[PDB]
């Protein structure tokens, strides 16, 4: 039989060894295709193979080697991914035909500058469906990358960032290094990032993770995500290039997110070299001397024992190859022309290596707990679907996030300083009302010769409807505002705007008529201070339906509540105001001050005697000065207090109870007193 | 005289586009062989120089390197290489047959990792020769707080991760480090919000028009921001990059004079000095001799850069050649099958020690690069001028003065200005109540004198002289205190204001001692009423007064109660301009103003609480006119309500210093004016009539 040879690269150390694997793998095919009679009658094929460690200068002087010895080759067979591409883009000027097994770059998909490449490896982009998906389920927004700087990693890395932008996420800090990392984590460090995705090889793995570990970036919320087909025990190596310590990586690798892809048919059916998939698991691990645990590049052994046979069928179907030169074009066109058309069934499944790449469907997950490798979930494509387990151990049963800020309006003792307010309240409203109708039912002679008590009853009613003014106003949102707020507020004015001005007025024209009288009673100064207060009452209802007080919220409190949680709080206040204030409330309280100041006038003007009417002047000008200075003192105060946590309501309540208790007192003293 | 030949790989043809360059380098190398062929340093053999194409393609460059090592003579180094990434291919795979490579026009920075390129050397001045210069020029303008803004290739990341290790040292911070991929000015607009001045970028020749429109909307220019950029582009870039049939997102007449005065880095092509440089002429006359030199092709800009360089590989193989050997020596430079590993160390130890001044200054190496000079450029009136130099073995700049300009009139700074302010009180309400306060001091006077009047006058009631007498010295006491309180950080130039606070609490503490004495006098008749001495009374509010008063001097001896500051950094613009200004305010407190402090209040309300319970039982003890108790009652309790406001109103509002002063002046004036006339006014009314 005549002779052929084959050429091939094998990279059995560096960043991937995976030729440690692959060399018996390929050595366990040709023995299998050198005794089936079938593919060939008249031919043997012999292989030349040579380690590189996929370093560009070594890889450069061994196929200077290949391409000038004797006898004449047919194939090349490449490694690591700057191999491929040196070979893919050298090889034009040969005519050559390059086969690839473990290169996964999508920038070889560009069919304009590499015409005669091929590989079975699939491509990169199979990650990218997948980490949306897990953006989808935890829910984020802000991601950050770090990268080697090879082309390898930039077209994946823009094809992750372009397909992103329809999820709406976008990538916020990019960060390069070509041979020292340590400035682009100290920048990440002081730029503090929580979602980090990795790319870069095995030992800078090593020389960064020692060094963020020398920075503190990591713990209860950082998450890394990295590659998957990295040894089990990649850090478990003694490296004298390093400073670091192995505990000191051990704590720092702890939950970190790897995807991988699978490449095995999980099924059982027969294949086209007549066996199944473990028996040949299990021939592949006895021929190997190690364990297949820590044995460089075991998981690619059938897409070799693939490419094998498809160029075998290949082959076989071409079938005066012994005098090819390296300037003849018709057989490297015949051979392209049958490899186009090839599809077959092999081991991983369907070998269909023509297409747009993109053959296999599923991926797998795994995160590290504990020293042990655990399998989250599966994964599919297509159909979208998703095999969950509910295995993933977080810090404390959840994953973290960015940071958040909350909104969040004050509120006060809903219960000591307001249920104690009531109280007092309920105690006086009632003996108001039984004081009131003692005024109704005691027709009596001497009651006729003290005043009217029309003007007692509006004093009365007047306190009443003021007293009654509490609950209205110790109200907020805790219970009740929600809507009918401007309402309670509104509900507040009234009352507030009746129960002074009546009672005031009922005191005021008594005082009138004792100031000028002294130095027709019967109906002249009731009907002008009723005119007096229905002026009052049009004065408040013409600027509460033309420009009332709805809601208005305040904020002013600062961030970084500094608590265990890195939530931010914004503390609010709302009350009821329109869109002025200081002018109306400023200018009614002076006109109504004025009044104040004119009634304490006419009360000095003259105290000396009563005749024929009553003679309770002492007693009510002592009452109303009392409730005039207590007024005075108190209503410019929760005007300028806008704490009103404390302050304006406890003022306002004290003040309501004591001109309660003293209007009280001072109206039912003198009947205790003549009874 | 057997002849010793170098491989050179370039560009040749006219169909490329980087053709030229080639051919603006071929005659210069032509001059050199015959400057030597003149002299003949090389006596006992001969220089050869092969040619070849490369078209700056890997496979027919590979083609040529391969055929060139196949069929060709011993060769010995490579010379030549322009295009980015073949270069980087051969010197990658260079250790393999041991030889060196010497560029001149490869600026690319990955070729100074020495980890995988331990044989490459270029005479020409690399993209991290600018990083100290510019270093330098900021310790010409105290220019501290920058931003950098660059793009995501190789080479504008190399030189960003270049920079903190230049900077690394000095005082000068990076404020914000930003990179895009197409959009610019989503990042413009965050150093927009973080207000940085100074902007450093790195990005290449297409994405400068849209970086200028778009952040020339965000009003990022005029006379208030300073942009540094690379400056190898072609002249006059901008007239047509803009449009770039149509590019209609940005005009032109709103960007020329939005992009006015940034300032462009470069290097320089030739030697401005003269003196006599290794070959024997000036400058100059090699300017002219190349310039009549070539017959119609076009001039290039790189021509200078390797012609020193070829004398400088002739200079290192003389210097190399002579060792102690010679016939063995002899036999070892014509036996060499690439294999000899000795040889190509003796060349490269030999090669990185030189130093001579050759045509572009002093040629010395550092770790490989050469030490070169630097040419600052600046952009005036839609054209470049040059405005300075950066010598590398002298570390001076040079700056072109009489040409330098800036928009307004002084270099921009690098952030606004801090200002802080304290607050003060309104002068038209300290005058005012100044004003009252000595009003009330004239009628405290007039009071007196009505009372040591008619200090002998049978009508007088004969009774407490002395009483009324204290009540009326505490109140012409304590109105000192609210004129004592108002004071001022500029009008004490902090002299007096560690003692004023203090003996405030002095005068006031006196003034409580006898405003309590005047209510105990009333309470001692009731005590009394409800059942041997001259001045016994007086003695024991004195002791009282004097008990108390050293609890509190001892206390306050043992309390350095002085001035803080607090300040609130809240800084709005209020002129309008940029000085940002923060209030900060003084205090006068103590390490343990709880204890000292609630104690005093504490007792001082007890003794409150002691008058009112005396106030509330006697009402009537039929008194005869020696007597007023009504008038001291309404006193105690128009006070004590008057008092426990002003106190809860002082300890509340603290953000607002102009209101509690005016606050504590009004209970304090108000309380004693009512205080006095009270007492007093029925005795005015008596005199009155007569
Ligand atoms: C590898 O290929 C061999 C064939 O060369 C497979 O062995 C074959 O197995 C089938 C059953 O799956 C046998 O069928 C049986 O045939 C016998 C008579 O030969 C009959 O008595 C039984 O009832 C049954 O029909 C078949 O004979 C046998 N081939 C030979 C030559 O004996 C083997 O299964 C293949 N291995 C794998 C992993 O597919
Ligand atoms: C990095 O490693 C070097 C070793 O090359 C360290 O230098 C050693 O430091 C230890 C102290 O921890 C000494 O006991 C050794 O004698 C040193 N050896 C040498 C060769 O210097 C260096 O300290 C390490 N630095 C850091 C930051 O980890
Ligand atoms: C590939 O191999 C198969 C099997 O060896 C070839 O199959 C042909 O099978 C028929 C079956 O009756 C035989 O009569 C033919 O003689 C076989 N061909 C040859 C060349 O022997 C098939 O032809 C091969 N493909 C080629 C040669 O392109
Ligand atoms: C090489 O193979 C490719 C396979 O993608 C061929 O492209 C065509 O791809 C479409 C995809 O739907 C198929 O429908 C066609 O049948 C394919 N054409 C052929 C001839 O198979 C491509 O044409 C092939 N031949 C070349 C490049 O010469
Ligand atoms: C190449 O030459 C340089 C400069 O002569 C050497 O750098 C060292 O520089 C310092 C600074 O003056 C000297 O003190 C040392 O003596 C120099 N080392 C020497 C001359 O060996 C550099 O080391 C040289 N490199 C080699 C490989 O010889
Ligand atoms: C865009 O095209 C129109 C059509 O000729 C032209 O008038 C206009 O100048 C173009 N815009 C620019 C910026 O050149
Ligand atoms: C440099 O500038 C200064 C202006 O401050 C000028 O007085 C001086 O003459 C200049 N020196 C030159 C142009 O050499
Ligand atoms: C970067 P590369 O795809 O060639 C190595 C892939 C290892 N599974």
């Amino acid at each position: 039989r005549r002779a052929v040879y084959i050429g091939a690269l094998f990279p059995m150390s560096g960043g991937w060894p995976g030729g440690q694997a692959c060399q018996p793998a390929v050595e366990m095919a040709l023995e299998d295709v050198n005794s089936r009679r079938d593919i060939l009658p008249d031919y043997e094929l012999k292989l030349i193979h040579h380690d590189s460690k996929c370093d560009p200068g070594q890889a450069t002087k061994y196929l200077y080697e290949l391409l000038y010895n004797d006898p004449i080759k047919i194939i090349l067979m490449p490694g690591c991914s700057s191999v491929s591409t040196l070979v893919a883009e050298a090889a034009r000027m040969w005519n050559l035909i390059v086969l690839s097994y473990g290169s996964s770059s999508p920038a070889l998909s560009n069919r304009q500058r590499f015409p005669t490449f091929f590989r079975t490896h699939p491509s990169a982009t199979l990650h990218n469906p997948t980490r949306v998906k897990l953006f989808e389920k935890w829910g984020w927004k802000k991601i950050a990358t770090i990268q080697q700087t090879t082309e390898v990693f930039t077209s994946t890395l823009d094809d992750l960032e372009e397909r992103v932008k329809e999820a709406g996420i976008e990538i916020t800090f990019r960060q390069s290094f070509f041979s020292d990392p340590a400035v682009p984590v100290k920048n990440l460090k002081r730029q503090d990032a929580r979602i980090i995705v990795g790319l870069f090889y095995e030992t800078e793995a090593r020389k960064v993770f020692c060094e963020v570990y020398k920075e503190r970036l990591f713990g209860k919320k950082y998450v890394w995500f990295l590659i998957g087909w990295y040894a089990d025990n990649w850090f478990k190596i003694y490296d004298p290039s390093i400073n670091c310590t192995v505990d000191e990586m051990t704590e720092a690798v702890e939950g970190h997110i790897t995807t991988e892809i699978v490449m095995l048919n999980p099924a059982n059916t027969r294949s086209i070299s007549n066996m199944t998939s473990q028996e040949f698991v299990e021939k592949l691990t006895k021929r190997l001397k190690r364990h297949p645990e820590e044995t460089g590049g075991f998981q690619e052994a059938p897409l070799a024992y693939d490419a094998i046979w498809a160029l075998a069928l290949a082959l076989n179907k071409t079938s005066r190859l012994e005098d090819f030169n390296y300037n003849n074009q018709t057989i490297t066109d015949q051979i392209y022309r049958a490899m186009n058309s090839s599809s077959f069934e092999g081991v991983s499944g369907h070998v269909v290596f023509d297409a747009s790449g993109s053959r296999m469907a599923w991926t797998l997950i795994e995160q590290l707990q504990g020293g042990s490798y655990k399998k989250i979930g599966y994964y599919d494509s297509t159909k979208d679907d998703l095999s969950w387990s509910k295995t993933d151990k977080w810090i404390g049963g959840s994953p973290p996030a960015d940071q958040t800020l909350v909104i969040k309006t004050f509120r006060f003792l809903s219960q000591k300083l307001f249920i104690s307010v009531s109280v007092l309240s309920s105690l006086g409203i009632v003996l108001a009302v039984v004081c009131l109708s003692f005024n109704i039912y005691n027709s009596h002679v001497r009651y006729i010769q003290n005043s009217q008590p029309n003007l007692n009853n509006l004093t009365a009613v007047g306190c009443s409807l003021a007293l009654a003014a509490v609950f209205p106003l110790g109200l907020d949102g805790y219970h009740i505002g929600r809507n009918q707020f401007p309402f309670v507020c509104q509900a507040r004015l009234w009352l507030l705007g009746l129960g002074f001005s009546l009672g005031y007025g009922s005191m005021f024209t008594k005082i009138w008529w004792v100031h000028t009288v002294f130095t027709l009673e019967p109906w002249k100064l009731y009907a002008t201070v009723g005119l007096l207060v229905g002026m009052d009452v049009l004065t408040l209802a013409i600027w509460q339906i033309v420009d009332p007080l709805h809601r208005t919220i305040e904020t002013f409190a600062k961030e970084e509540p500094k608590e265990d949680i890195d939530v931010s709080i914004l503390p609010q206040l709302e009350h009821c105001s329109s869109r002025k204030m200081n002018t109306w409330l400023g200018i009614f309280y002076g006109y109504k001050g004025l009044l104040l100041l004119l009634g304490i006038f006419l009360a000095y003007e003259t105290k000396s005697v009563s005749t024929e009417k009553i003679n309770d002047h002492r007693a009510v000008g002592m009452a109303i000065y009392n409730v005039a200075v207590l007024c005075l003192i108190t209503a410019p105060v929760t005007m300028i207090l806008s704490s009103q946590q404390d302050a304006a309501f406890a003022f306002a309540s004290l003040a309501i109870v004591f001109s309660s208790y003293i209007t009280l007192v001072v109206l039912f003293v003198p009947k205790m007193r003549r009874l | 005289s057997p002849p010793l030949s170098i491989m050179g790989l370039m560009p040749l043809t006219k169909e490329v586009a980087k053709g030229s360059i080639g051919r603006g380098v071929l005659p210069a190398v032509e001059l050199a062989i015959e400057q030597i062929r003149n002299e003949s340093l090389l006596r006992p053999y001969f220089l050869d120089l092969r040619l070849y194409d490369t078209e700056c393609d890997n496979a027919k460059g590979l083609k040529a390197f391969y055929d060139a090592i196949k069929y060709g003579p011993n060769h010995l180094m490579v010379f030549g290489g322009v295009c980015p990434s073949v270069t980087s291919i051969i010197a990658e795979s260079l250790q393999g047959w041991n030889l060196v490579q010497l560029s001149f026009a490869a600026t690319t920075p990955v070729l100074a990792d020495k980890k995988k390129y331990p044989y490459f050397f270029r005479t020409v001045p690399s993209d991290n020769a600018v990083n100290p210069a510019i270093l330098k020029l900021l310790k010409h303008y105290q220019w501290k707080r920058v931003g950098t803004l660059t793009q995501d290739v190789q080479r504008f990341s190399e030189v960003r991760n270049d920079l903190t290790g230049v900077l690394y040292g000095e005082d000068i911070e990076i404020s914000d480090t930003e990179s895009f991929s197409n959009d610019p000015c989503t990042s413009v607009k965050k150093l927009k919000g973080n207000d940085v001045r100074i902007i450093l970028g790195q990005f290449d020749q297409n994405m400068a028009a849209k970086v200028f429109c778009c952040a020339y909307e965000e009003n990022m220019y005029g006379s208030k921001y300073q942009w540094i950029i690379p400056g190898w582009y072609e002249p006059s870039w901008w007239e047509q990059v803009h449009t770039e049939a149509n590019s209609s997102r940005c005009l032109r007449k709103n960007l020329l004079a939005a992009m006015e005065g940034y300032i462009g880095v470069d290097f320089e092509p030739l030697s401005s000095k003269q003196i006599k440089t290794i070959s024997g002429k000036t400058p100059q006359q090699y300017e002219r001799e190349y310039n009549n030199k070539r017959s119609g092709v076009g001039p290039s800009k790189f021509h200078g850069y390797a012609y020193d360089g070829i004398w400088v590989i002739a200079k290192t193989l003389q210097r190399a050649m002579e060792t102690l050997h010679a016939s063995s020596r002899h036999q070892r430079i014509q036996d060499f099958n690439y294999t000899d590993h000795t040889l190509g160390r003796i060349i490269l130890n030999a090669m990185n020690e030189t130093n001579f001044f050759g045509v572009t200054g002093q040629v010395v190496f550092r770790n490989g690069e050469r030490m070169g000079t630097i040419k600052f450029t600046q952009f005036q009136d839609s054209r470049e001028v040059k405005v300075g130099e950066y010598n590398a073995v002298a570390d001076t700049l040079e700056i072109i003065n009489d040409t330098i300009r800036f928009q307004g009139s002084e270099p921009p700074k690098d952030k606004t200005i801090i200002l802080e302010q304290l607050r003060k009180i309104s002068l038209p309400l300290y005058s005012i109540l100044s004003a009252l306060t000595i009003l009330g001091m004239i009628m405290a006077s007039a009071f007196l004198f009505f009372n040591i009047k008619n200090r002998n006058q049978k009508l007088i009631k004969m009774s407490s002289p002395y009483m009324n007498n204290l009540i009326i010295l505490g109140g012409m006491l304590s109105y000192a205190s609210i004129f004592l309180f108002g004071l001022d950080g500029s009008f004490v130039s902090e002299k007096t204001f560690e003692t004023l606070c203090t003996v405030r609490t002095w005068i006031l503490t006196v003034g409580y001692t006898t405003a309590f004495g005047a209510m105990f006098a009333k309470t001692w008749r009731v005590h009394a009423i409800f059942k041997i001495k001259d001045q016994k009374l007086l003695v024991i509010v004195g002791g009282m007064l004097l008990i108390d008063l050293c609890i509190l001097i001892c206390w306050q001896a043992v309390d350095p109660l002085r001035r803080t500051v607090e300040k609130y950094s809240m800084e709005p613009d209020p002129a309008g301009r940029d000085i940002s200004i923060r209030p900060l305010l003084e205090h006068c407190e103590n390490t343990h103003m709880t204890i000292w402090l609630g104690i005093v209040y504490a007792y001082k309300g007890l003794l409150m609480l002691f008058g009112c319970f005396l106030a509330w039982e006697t009402r009537n003890v039929s008194i005869p006119a020696l007597n007023d108790s009504k008038y001291i009652g309404m006193s105690v309790y128009n006070v004590g309500i008057m008092c426990i406001i002003g106190a809860a109103v002082s300890f509340l509002t603290r953000d607002q210093p102009n209101v509690q002063f005016c606050i504590v002046a009004l209970v304090i004036i108000f309380c004693s004016t009512i205080t006095l006339c009270l007492v007093f006014v029925p005795k005015l009314i008596t005199l009155r009539t007569n």
